[PDB]
């Protein structure tokens, strides 16, 4: 499991 | 000429504290999660703040980060000479490209000396210019610390700014800094108003320099 | 050991083209997300646009003022990205670099918290889309206003107008005045030419003593200007 | 050995004054009338006017061109000649000298006859009315069109314009190449400035060996200027 | 620009004949006397004629004048190179101030060679004057013989009135004549146009040089 | 008897 905090993504 | 808003300057003595504000808008700070870089002359921007408030390791508790809204903010106690630093904040946009946006950079002096005025020095257009068809007014600013300026060109006592053209302060020799802002004008404009002037702002003291076509 | 090294940069008449490319080394370019930025003089930083990874789509993006004109593509086969600007406008002038969109880990209670940024940025390559072309400068005495004798020192200067590309070398009296000498950065104008000034402070009760004369070097278009200031 | 010799010439402002005077030498001047002439460049003489002799009343007689602002007047106590110039406008640019009205006698069967004309001329002092004041020079590189390699032998110039006021010196590669130069002769521009070319022409088939630089020194502004000139 | 008017200039070998003609109104040349001068450069005009066919002591039969209602001529017979001078008529106005008129005066020339077709090279605008927002043509005219020549500009095709500058025809070195010939432009005209021309006539003959903006 | 031929003359 993941979080992704950036532009373009999840 | 900036997506996202920051005083381009703050001064502090060491040991310190000082905060540098970054302003933008609902489509990216408030939406979303900003980064703090900082960087020194000549070498690649360091991450300094990432997800509002945290720190990448390495990077010591004396550096804060916090975000309200449409805006964010970057804190840093105990200041050190080796902070002397710019810092700019990021996010990304929520539209369609998804754009990274940045601030336009806020430069920290950090105090090294006593805090110095500047000198103007404001030329009239030289006689053999205006026989070209050609009229600049130069301004020209030097020795003040710490190194940031803002200069206003005023025709009469109305404000112009049509025709000016200012360089960003540069360092010294002796760590001072300096600047220049030039205003073309037509031999006819030149002549056409009773003075015009200079005036400099730096540490909240302005200084301001005439000249008047009248010799 | 991770660097980022573009190049193609260079002068360019407005609505030419032009093809930057940036290699990477020190780490598997293939897996990550590639930005190229700019930053015109004086402007803030720009984001132009992106390619994401061939895992992610190798789709692209771009920011709404370079749309139709730029375009990004990357060859993992040899770990190089590519930027072709087509129709440029002057304003597209700028220093172009490339990043790659890296990334702080966290690991938190349930979930593992990926927090992206611009990580390795690369030195840039100038890009000036002018219509400018080598060009000697106009010098021009700059003499007080005020018929300066009533302050402690004098202030005389050349300017040093529309000359390019730089740079422009500036020394008074053969390089024999080197005290009370000062030469500003140039300015860049629209055109695309530079101008800069130089002055030096003289003791006022001393004028008419000497002369001061400007020598102005400039190799680029090879002249050589030397202009007598006087008042 | 009679002579006239005029003074006073100079630059003045459109509106401003000047007063030429002319003194005379090898005759008896109380009895002959005077005449003040003008010849501006390109142009041909013009009369300006006239101061008749005590004898015959001393009266003047002026152009419709200049009357009402120029005044004629004569000390013979001294031998001098004056013209009094007010409101000069540039159209009154030119060289100005005086002459006097002389007369060939011929004796006729019953009469005598008297046959006058400008007799004694003086060299003349130059007005110049223009707002132009020093400058120095424009230098821009005059190469040719179409890329010279067909014909034998190809010309590079020097163009120096814009200047005030003469003379400009024109030398190429510091004195060294004298052969194959041509500098020629100003042309005065409206707006009081001078402007000239100097070309060189050298063996097409050489062009690459060496540099033609032309050194421009105009010693009235204290200005030096060398370009070298290329293609 | 010249109250009389005289051809500007007259040829002839050693040996010949040859006549000046002056051209003027009632109120001078009809109502007065003539008189003819001579001037050599660099010194004072010389009384050739006067009382319209009277010479003075010294001055050769060889010289006449004639004066017929409004026009004046003069004649030279068995020319000598020593003749080669400048001549101009004279008169005076039959007006309330007796101006004394002259005409422009006719260059006569003695040929003392055989005739030079003259040599023409015509420059076009520099790149670096362009960025100076300016533009000048420049058509240099050497070599040729005797010293008379007239310039004409032409824009595509159409004749160029505005913008030129000539300078009068000037004696070299090697006695053969010189002369230079500007046309100021706006960097847009320049452009505007597929080309320009100079050209120059002398002895009938016209001579034209072409340039254009493509390269 | 004096016959003047100029101009400004009687």
């Amino acid at each position: 499991k993941r979080i992704h905090i950036g532009p373009g993504r999840a | 000429q900036s997506v996202l808003t920051q005083p381009p300057s703050v001064s502090a003595a060491p040991g310190q504290k000082v905060t540098i504000s970054c302003s933008g808008s609902s489509s990216n700070i408030g939406n979303n999660y900003v980064l703090w870089y900082q960087q020194f002359p000549g070498t690649a921007p360091k991450l300094l703040i990432y997800g509002n408030n945290k720190r990448p390791s390495g990077i010591p508790d004396r550096f804060s980060g916090s975000k309200s809204g449409t805006s964010a903010t970057l804190g840093i106690t105990g200041l050190q000479t080796g902070d002397e630093a710019d810092y700019f904040c990021a996010t990304w946009d929520s539209g369609l490209s998804a754009d990274w946006v940045f601030g336009g950079g806020t430069k920290l002096t950090v105090l090294s000396q006593p805090k110095a005025a500047p000198s103007v020095t404001l030329f009239p257009p030289s006689s053999e210019e205006l026989q070209a068809n050609k009229a600049t007014l130069v301004c020209l600013i030097s020795d003040f610390y710490p190194g940031a300026v803002t200069v206003a060109w005023k025709a009469d006592s109305s404000p112009v700014k049509a025709g000016v053209e200012t360089t960003t302060p540069s360092k010294q020799s002796n760590n001072k800094y300096a600047a220049s802002s030039y205003l073309s004008l037509t031999p006819e404009q030149w002549k056409s108003h009773r003075s015009y002037s200079c005036q400099v702002t730096h540490e909240g003291s302005t200084v301001e320099k005439t000249v008047a076509p009248t010799e | 050991e991770v660097q980022l090294v573009e190049s193609g940069g260079g002068l360019v008449k407005p609505g030419g083209s032009l093809r930057l490319t940036c290699v990477a080394s020190g780490f598997t370019f293939s897996d990550v997300w590639l930005n190229w930025v700019r930053q015109a003089p004086g402007k803030g930083l720009e984001w132009v646009g992106r390619i994401k990874s061939r895992t992610d789509g190798g789709t692209t993006d771009y920011a709404a003022s370079v749309k139709g004109r730029f375009t990004i593509s990357r060859d993992d086969s040899k770990n190089t990205l590519y930027l072709q600007m087509n129709s440029l406008k002057t304003e597209d002038t700028a220093v172009y670099s490339c990043t790659t969109d890296g990334f702080i880990m966290i690991r938190g209670v349930s979930e593992d918290y990926y927090y992206y940024y611009m990580d390795v940025w690369g030195k840039g390559t100038t890009v000036t889309v002018s219509s400018a072309s080598t060009k000697g400068p106009s010098v021009f005495p700059l003499a007080p206003c005020s018929r300066s004798t009533s302050g402690g020192t004098a202030a005389l200067g050349c300017l040093v107008k529309d000359y390019f590309p730089e740079p422009v070398t500036v020394s008074w009296n053969s390089g024999a005045l080197t005290s009370g000498v000062h030469t500003f950065p140039a300015v860049l104008q629209s055109s695309g030419l530079y101008s800069l000034s130089s002055v030096v402070t003289v003791p006022s009760s001393s004028l008419g003593t000497q002369t001061y004369t400007c020598n102005v070097n400039h190799k680029p278009s090879n002249t050589k200007v030397d202009k007598r200031v006087e008042l």
